[PDB]
RNA sequence: CACGAAUGGCGUAACGACUUCUCAACUGUCUCAACCAUAGACUCGGCGAAAUUGCACUACGAGUAAAGAUGCUCGUUACGC
RNA sequence: CAGGCUGAUCUUCCCCAAGAGUCCAUAUCGACGGGAUGGUUUGGCACCUCGAUGUCGGCUCGUCGCAUCCUGGGGCUGGAGCAGGUCCCAAGGGUUGGGCUGUUCGCCCAUUAAAGCGGCACGCGAGCUGGGUUUAGAACGUCGUGAGACAGUUCGGUCUCUAUCCGCCGCGCGCGUCAGAAGCUUGAGGAAACCUGUCCCUAGUACGAGAGGACCGGGACGGACGAACCUCUGGUAUACCAGUUGUCCCACCAGGGGCACGGCUGGAUAGCCACGUUCGGACAGGAUAACCGCUGAAAGCAUCUAAGCGGGAAACCUCUUCCAAGACCAGGCUUCUCACCCUCUAGGAGGGAUAAGGCCCCCCGCAGACCACGGGAUUGAUAGACCAGACCUGGAAGCCUAGUAAUAGGUGCAGGGAACUGGCACUAACCGGCCGAAAACUUAC
């Protein structure tokens, strides 16, 4: 449940703090983005001495959502905050460290490099 | 969108032409009439379109005659992208859009040379 | 019991609750009252669940009756007379009889009565 | 050829796969059926079979109905329906007095379930047709939920049969396609269809072999 | 009497312990990663329980690296191969949703004595 | 195109249910709607209007006509209330 | 302002071919001249309406044309492959969200298979708004001596109406279908639906110096839309459970009740629902459009054609779902009742009483505006009460103990409780009324 005009936190060490959602990729007139769904965002907050600068246009992936997500076995996963990780074209992280846990659905969507650096894959 | 003026360069000689417009009231006033009866929306759009058609016909004649390599167009966002949509594919492929000021100010040779040098560099590269 | 399906009976949700407690108080004092038919139909489940409390008469059941009918002369009659009387009957303590319509507004009226056949 | 049986809907429940996945299922009491009549081409001009299901007391059967059951030597049943066969070759598979059970269906097969939808009453344009409404603020004038324009002025001047309006919805006949039967219970005569079937609990449904994927 | 309870009977499971919301448990779950079956443990307070028979679920809450995680399972799910109840807590609610806005020393729950 | 010095010119702390632009918090304004109650609407008993009104057992299409036809032409459709 | 005639202007084409394209008019453009379609633009006329046809834009709801934006089928290419240009056939479905502007239009941002062009009083104000605009206020610039004016601007300013007729969406009553009824159906004729992407194998293959990179053929997973349903997840809950503030009352303590949005908070079974769960667009066949062909003369050659024979697409017909014999050609297969009296002057008709069957009254429903529909009616589990279970809340009252008190612990998975399930005739379905069955004749066998 992430759409246009929606703000997420960044779980990298790229220097970004808030991003605003712009578009949800995967088809025309798409509505929501869940865990493992790529988006297009813009940087709203940043650290003074970082790489990404305020006002950039970047791509990102969703790793945590407040909305519960149903799994194939009838179980559910829920967090307290929406978070995102900025990636590049090859679907690899731009940063080097990942903060906090991430969902297991990134394994299905072939985000093998993000899963390795994540402290916990719930 | 009240006319145009054109300069053709073939080396030593420079030719100048002033295209005039046939639709005079190119400005749409806020007033329309009694309760909106009567309205200068369409009767001004048609005047602007007449001016654009005249300029496009003259420029197409010049392109067919002299065969230029580049046609720099200096105007504003409105009356530079609607004239580009009027020109045929023959000339619209060889159009470079400029960002210069009003026609009342007029331009000098040095200013035009400096405006076009940046494009000619890439063209020769 | 089962909540009212449509709009409430007196005009609001709080006038119906006070209307049913007054109707049950007058049913246990005279034993037979004549009301409008939809008012008697909705009273049958309500009044019968108070006699059941009086059948298993304790201090706990008494204090749950006292929170509805509020009349101390009717609480005594429920536990002294109407409780022991129905000690050999498993439900169905009330009967409804349909009578002639009202002249003023043609409302269907009915009589609700306590069973005395045993 | 094509298989079918008359049954009743019991409810929805939940079972787990052999791969630890969960599958929602609908429980259908595919009760026993008895063949009452066979529709031959010579008598009727088409090919079908007539099945009866249910249980009705002999006091509750109308006399003309009880004479049709007595003409086949079969006890009266509450419900009578028909299953249509595509040719005369499948007619030989049935005869009057047969006893159809739920075992005719095997696990993993695909079925079509036909039932009568729940009734929704007199419904407006949003509920019945999905008309997006109109703004709830910015100065609306009591048009928050009602349709709007219904045609073009003076040409034609009529309202074009088929215009979508308010009325009674629901309570129609619906056929769900390509449902997958999960498990058949022989000792209970109960099918476990994976999905949702039309109707309310205790209503009559018809479970027939799938026409597309079967 | 749950008209369909004659169908749900076969799929029920034994050896589930008797736990209540407020109790701290760790749940052993099975995960598949390249057809290699292993087991993961989720430890946290049990905050609710929505009884329905075979369709009963419960919710466990944890804090991970400063981020809380809630995970909900069906009680009779074959994936849960083991549940260990570690502590019995003192609560006055049947659902502990009020813990969602509490962090740190404010989210500790008393235990039976 | 077509400011200008008491029909004053340029600024100004405080003030304004005045006009314009932006930010934070907030939210059914929106994505995208869902449910509950009351007063009408609906049914029964009583009393009981109004504007309007050349007519009447007052269909549709393509045409014709004072140039946009329930009322004319040719067809199509249509059991009575 | 709208409609009407015209088509100068506008729009869509076409005839001739100077040239551009290295050579080469016609792969792709095409000057000077010429011929037209359409009725979207600016105009010309003043034919209906001034005892009234409310103007632009936005919203909600649509329907039609093809001069086709995507998807489908082909010819040519200055088409190596991927990707393109132009032309021919094709209207089944689809055609995004934002920034600026009252703005239609337009530029830009992020995507997409694509972000098509037009008609319907430039569709739609007895359906909604009132941002622009010319009622009345005030101010700026220019004009005027002035009252004031302006195809230059700025801040403001009441949107009335109980649907008679046609039209459209749903639902009943009456009669008919040649005796009165009841089950199950055939279908002439109609309605709905039709969208599309990424990845993997063939294959890093054909093609290409290389970079790049396929057709045809299989498989996996999605985006938008639609339908059914409530097991899971979430939303709501005005007769459910618990805490608590103010005040009044039940004589008082204890325990509760009335009012304060259900006073406010924490939850919440059933019902309804989406944000939830399942399913769908198909496979196959027929006649074709552009296009490709076989045999072959008139015309000793050549030619898809004049005789004959074939391939060929999301368009058309069957195929999927739904309605359907008021389909007046008013259908079919069966099963029930299959018989009584009186009067007119007995020609025919009228009347009463019945059979099978139906309706009203009564008890109800997840069926419902009313009606209708479905179920039950003592040879009875239809509704309520009663008992038990599931489920919600969360540990009732009384008593005892510990603490000076606020409070805590035991008795005790306690007490309370509606919708779901199973038992039980305890209460109500009653010692009851109204409708409802046949002229025959001709020919054939």
């Amino acid at each position: 449940m992430i759409q246009q005009e929606s703000r997420l936190k960044v779980a990298d060490n790229t220097g970004a703090k808030e991003i605003l959602c712009i578009r949800v990729l995967g088809g025309s007139s798409r509505r929501y983005a869940g865990i493992g769904d790529v988006i297009v965002a813009t940087v709203k907050d940043a650290i003074p001495g970082g790489n990404v600068k305020r006002g950039d246009v970047v791509k990102a992936v969703v790793v945590r959502t407040v909305k519960e997500r149903r799994r194939a076995d009838g179980s559910y996963i829920k967090f307290d905050e929406n978070a995102a990780v900025i990636i590049k074209n090859d679907n690899d992280p731009r940063g080097t460290r990942i903060f906090g846990p991430v969902g297991r659905e990134l394994r299905e969507k072939k985000f093998m490099k993000i899963v390795s650096l994540a402290p916990e894959v719930l | 969108h009240t006319g145009a003026d054109v300069k053709l360069y073939q080396g030593a000689t420079i030719s100048s032409t002033k295209i005039d417009g046939v639709g005079y009231p190119v400005h749409k006033p806020v007033t329309a009439g009694w309760n909106g009866y009567g309205d200068f929306q369409h009767t001004t759009e048609e005047a602007i379109r007449m001016n654009c058609r005249a300029v496009a016909d003259h420029l197409t004649r010049l392109v067919d005659a002299a065969d230029p390599e580049v046609v720099f167009v200096s105007g504003e966002v409105r009356s530079r992208t609607d004239l580009l949509s009027t020109l045929p594919q023959r000339v619209a492929v060889r159009v470079s859009q400029l960002h210069a000021g009003p026609r009342k100010s007029a331009l000098d040779e040095e200013e035009i040379w400096d405006l076009t040098s940046a494009e000619f560099t890439r063209r020769r590269y | 019991p089962k909540p009212t399906k449509g709009p409430r009976l007196g005009g609001s949700s709080s006038h119906q609750s006070a209307l049913l407690a007054n109707l049950a108080t007058s049913l246990f004092e005279h034993g037979r009252i004549k009301t409008t038919e939809p008012k008697a139909r909705a009273l049958r489940p309500y009044a019968e669940k108070l006699i059941t409390h009086a059948k298993k008469g304790a201090l706990h059941n008494r204090r749950e009756v006292m929170k509805k009918i509020r009349d101390k002369d009717v609480v005594h009659t429920l536990f002294a007379e109407i409780g022991p009387f129905y000690a050999d009957r498993n439900g169905g303590y009330t009967r409804i009889i349909k009578v002639e319509n009202r002249k003023g507004d043609n409302a269907p009226m009915a009589v609700i009565e306590l069973v005395r056949e045993k | 050829a094509r298989k079918g049986i008359l049954g009743t809907k019991l409810g929805m429940t939940q079972v787990f796969d052999e791969n630890n996945k969960v599958v929602p299922v609908t429980v259908v009491k595919a009760g026993p059926n008895v063949v009452t009549r066979i529709r031959t081409t010579e008598r009727d001009g088409y090919s079908a079979v007539q099945l009866a299901y249910g249980e009705i007391s002999p006091r509750k059967v109308i006399k003309p109905v009880a004479g049709q059951f007595a003409a086949a030597g079969v006890n009266p049943r509450r419900h009578v329906a028909e299953l249509r066969l595509d040719d005369e070759a499948a007619v030989a598979e049935y005869e009057v007095g047969q006893e159809l059970t739920a075992e005719i269906f095997s696990d993993g097969a695909y079925v079509d379930v036909t039932g009568t939808s729940k009734g929704k009453g007199f419904a407006g344009t949003m509920k019945r047709h999905g008309f997006r409404g109109q703004g709830a603020a910015h100065g609306a004038q009591a048009v928050h939920r009602r349709p709007g324009s219904i045609g073009g002025c003076a040409t034609p001047g009529r309202v074009f049969k088929g215009t979508r309006m308010s009325g009674r919805m629901g309570n129609d006949r619906v056929t769900t396609q390509n449902l997958k039967v999960h498990k058949v219970d022989a000792e209970n005569g109960v099918l476990l269809i994976k999905g949702a079937i039309p109707g309310r609990n205790g209503g009559l449904v018809v479970v027939r072999s799938a026409i597309k994927r079967g | 009497m749950n008209t369909l309870d004659f169908v749900d009977q076969a799929s029920l499971r034994d050896d589930i312990p008797t736990f209540s919301p407020g109790d701290t448990v760790n749940v052993h779950v099975k995960v598949i990663e390249g057809s290699k079956e292993r087991i993961q443990v989720f430890k946290g307070v049990v905050i609710r329980r929505q009884g329905g028979g075979i369709s009963e679920t419960f919710t466990v809450r944890k804090e991970s690296y400063g981020v809380g995680v809630e995970r909900t399972f069906p009680v009779h799910s074959p994936n849960i191969d083991h549940i260990d109840v570690l502590t019995r807590g003192d609560v006055r609610r049947a659902k502990l949703y009020y813990l969602r806005e509490l962090r740190g020393k404010k989210a500790k729950i008393k235990e039976k004595r």
